[PDB]
């Protein structure tokens, strides 16, 4: 949940109506 | 000039291409190019 | 971190979840370079 | 060499090219791209449609 909120916050900037993919070196799962 | 007469028979250049055929419009995609030809060298 | 990662995000609802392969297919078109500066043969070449 | 190609087709020309400026962004369309800087070599191309 600590990943589902960044990408929250990140995906703020998005305008009203969209769907997007958001590709960058985000919080990852694993290491 | 850009006079283009689909569905019936014409004498065309398109691009540098000349010869007589049907020009119809399709519903195909194709992302790259401007034109495709034939093994023969055809339009 | 060392590479990119995707997520879709809807908004018409925002809503955040994971694209990782069939859709991963379609917008992935980032790659590490080989040495010899080569493609890798699993790219998808998509644009 | 001043060479224009848009998806894949050499459409116009300029003379050469010794440095290219430029300022591209998507914005607020949240859309990722790539720049590649390449050279040319022979290859065997598989391609379709
Ligand atoms: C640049 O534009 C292309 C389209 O010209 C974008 O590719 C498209 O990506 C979407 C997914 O975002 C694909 O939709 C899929 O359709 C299938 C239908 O069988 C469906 O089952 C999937 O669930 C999904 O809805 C679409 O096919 C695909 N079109 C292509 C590949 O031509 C591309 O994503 C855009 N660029 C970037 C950087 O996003
Ligand atoms: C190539 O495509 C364009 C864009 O659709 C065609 O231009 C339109 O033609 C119709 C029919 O006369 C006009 O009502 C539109 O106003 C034109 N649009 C624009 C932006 O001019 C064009 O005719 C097609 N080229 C050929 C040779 O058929
Ligand atoms: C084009 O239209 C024909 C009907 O004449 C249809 O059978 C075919 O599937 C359509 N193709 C595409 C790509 O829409």
């Amino acid at each position: 949940n600590l990943i589902e909120n960044f990408l929250l916050n990140y995906s703020i900037r998005l305008p009203p109506n969209s769907d997007v993919v958001l590709g960058d070196y985000f919080p990852t799962v694993q290491p | 000039l850009s006079v283009l007469h689909l569905d019936s028979c014409t004498d065309y250049n398109i691009y540098g291409r000349t010869g007589v055929g049907v020009i119809r419009q399709t519903n195909s995609t194709l992302l790259s190019g401007l034109y495709y030809t034939s093994l023969s060298g055809d339009l | 971190v060392y590479d990119v990662t995707y997520y879709r995000v809807n908004n018409k609802n925002t809503i955040v979840s994971n694209c990782t392969d069939q859709c991963a297919s379609y917008v992935d078109n980032v790659f590490t370079t080989q040495p010899g500066g080569l493609i890798p043969s699993d790219f998808s070449f998509n644009n | 060499w001043g060479h224009f190609y848009i998806n894949g087709y050499n459409f116009f020309s300029t003379f050469p090219i010794d440095c290219i400026s430029f300022n591209l962004t998507t914005g607020a369309s949240g859309a990722f791209w790539t720049i590649a800087y390449t050279s040319y070599t022979e290859a065997l191309v598989q391609v379709e449609n």
